[PDB]
RNA sequence: GCAGUCAAGCGUUCAUAGCGACAUUGCUUUUUGAUUCUUCGAUGUCGGCUCUUCCUAUCAUACCGAAGCAGAAUUCGGUAAGCGUUGGAUUGUUCACCCACUAAUAGGGAACGUGAGCUGGGUUUAGACCGUCGUGAGACAGGUUAGUUUUACCCUACUGAU
């Protein structure tokens, strides 16, 4: 329907700040700092009140304003990264086998080891990206808890740990066991 | 090999095709057999799938007491008039074909054996070796 | 050892779910249509099966 | 021959796990038909052995999804031919039916691939026998036996060499 002109407002908060350059994102904040190249959507960009970004794009049609709002969302997603920061929490599910995951250093990898899946003899090992780390639940059983700065960093390494266990044909409904994302939380307790 | 034919055999001379006749070397009251397929075979046109050493193939009996014939029946081979090669570095063979009876669970349906046995088929089936006289 | 209180996480990603009956692909169980194209982004889909 | 759509019902209870009536839309040129266009100064006619490649509507192997998939076994489907699809009794057999192995014994095209590659078992000249028909000479997808199958010293193509 080539609308004429679509907006969306991005809020700074005043803990971080944000650098603009043609479409080159980058985020400076007490967490730490993110860079994201968007020339891929051909979006533009605005500085009004310092606190307020405003995305724009003119003569866009359905399918390249349905990026624009994306566009909002990745950058605002990665400004709680940056200022928050993301936490998943995963459990362990299993029926009759223990499964034993842990963190191994090979050559500065940081594979993380799964030992005992389905009773299965072979090793399983997930690399740890940049800006992720992996902690350990307190007091709570088998209960793993991936702590990152970054959006789609972490949460493709939460996704990868659980894409690893898998069960080879067998019944999906009857064997539950495997690993999964439980909460999906910040870094920041009170956030 | 086969079903039950626990453990691995290393390859050997093939020296037996289909329609070779075999002594009968158990005392299940048969005199020859009478080979029609081998167990674990290829797949090649114009090829007959051959026996050797050890192996378990079904047989019927050409000349013998009468139920035991106008059936098909398995037979584990206990000699093979064939040269072969071990690993240790000897070309041996026997003096003639020899098999005996044996349902395909791997047991043998006579009681006795009557000439020398190849260690190469008393190691890979049991039960062979159990009723085997002469080994090597 | 059961413990149900994970079974309604675990089933949460394998059995709640639908199905396109004519390519036969997971689904997630609010979905209108199929994202594939092989079965051409059809409009019916069936639910998951429960287990017995 | 193959593939859909709709859908009453079967499927214990449930239209689509798997099937699916009454109708209906197409695909295939390996069936058989119909046409008769090319060829009757003539392009050697069935099958079998040997060999190469191609196509897939995948039989097995690779990776997956669905089940009235608890495991095992199975069934339905998706990308896929890269690779592998046999040995024998009967019959000339195409076909077909059995024995057996195997992961499996899937379908096919290339002048119904392939005779100056082979065989001549069959149909197909001439000899002859039996049955039916004919008064007769003779006729029959009838049944059976015996029945010479030629040339590359050319060009291209291919295999090797200067």
């Amino acid at each position: 329907m080539k609308y004429i002109q679509t907006e969306q407002q991005i809020e700074v908060p005043e803990g971080v700040t944000v650098s603009i350059k043609s479409r080159i994102v980058k985020v400076v904040g007490p967490r730490g700092t993110l860079t994201k190249n968007l020339k891929h959507i051909d979006v533009t960009f605005t500085k009004v009140n310092n606190q307020l970004i405003k995305v724009a794009v003119h003569n866009g049609g359905r399918k390249h304003v349905a990026a624009l709002r994306t566009v909002k969302s990745l950058v605002d997603n990665m400004i709680t990264g940056v200022t928050k920061g993301y936490k998943y929490k995963m459990r362990y599910v299993y029926a009759h086998f223990p499964i034993n995951v842990n963190i191994v250093e090979k050559d500065g990898a940081k594979f993380i080891e799964v030992r005992n899946f389905l009773g299965d003899k072979k090793i399983r090992n997930v690399p740890v990206r940049d800006g992720v780390t992996i902690e350990f639940s307190t007091n709570v059983k088998d209960e793993i808890v991936l702590s990152g700065n970054s959006v789609e960093d972490v949460s493709q390494n939460a996704a990868d740990l659980q894409q690893i266990c898998r069960v080879r044909n067998k019944d999906i409904r009857k064997f539950l066991d495997g690993i999964y994302v439980s909460h999906k939380g910040f870094i920041t307790e009170d956030l | 090999s086969g079903n039950g034919a626990q453990g691995t055999k290393f390859r050997i001379s093939l020296g037996l095709p289909v329609g070779a006749i075999m002594n009968c070397a158990d005392n299940s009251g048969a005199r020859n057999l009478y080979i029609i397929a081998v167990k674990g075979s290829g797949s090649r046109l114009n090829r007959l799938p051959a026996a050797s050493l050890g192996d378990m193939v079904m047989a019927t009996v050409k000349k013998g007491k009468p139920e035991l014939r106008k059936k098909v029946m398995p037979a584990i081979v206990v000699r093979q008039a064939k040269s072969w090669r071990r690993r240790d570095g000897v070309f041996l063979y026997f003096e003639d074909n020899a098999g005996v009876i044996a349902n395909p669970k791997g047991e043998m349906k006579g009681s006795a054996i009557t000439g020398p046995v190849g260690k190469e088929c008393a190691d890979l089936w049991p039960r062979v070796a159990s009723n085997s006289g002469v080994v090597v | 050892i059961i413990e149900p209180s994970l079974k309604a996480l675990a089933s949460k990603y394998n059995c709640d779910k639908s199905v396109c009956r004519k390519c036969y692909a997971r689904l997630p169980p609010r979905a209108t249509n199929c994202r594939k194209r092989k079965c051409g982004h059809t409009n019916q889909l069936r639910p998951k099966k429960k287990l017995k």
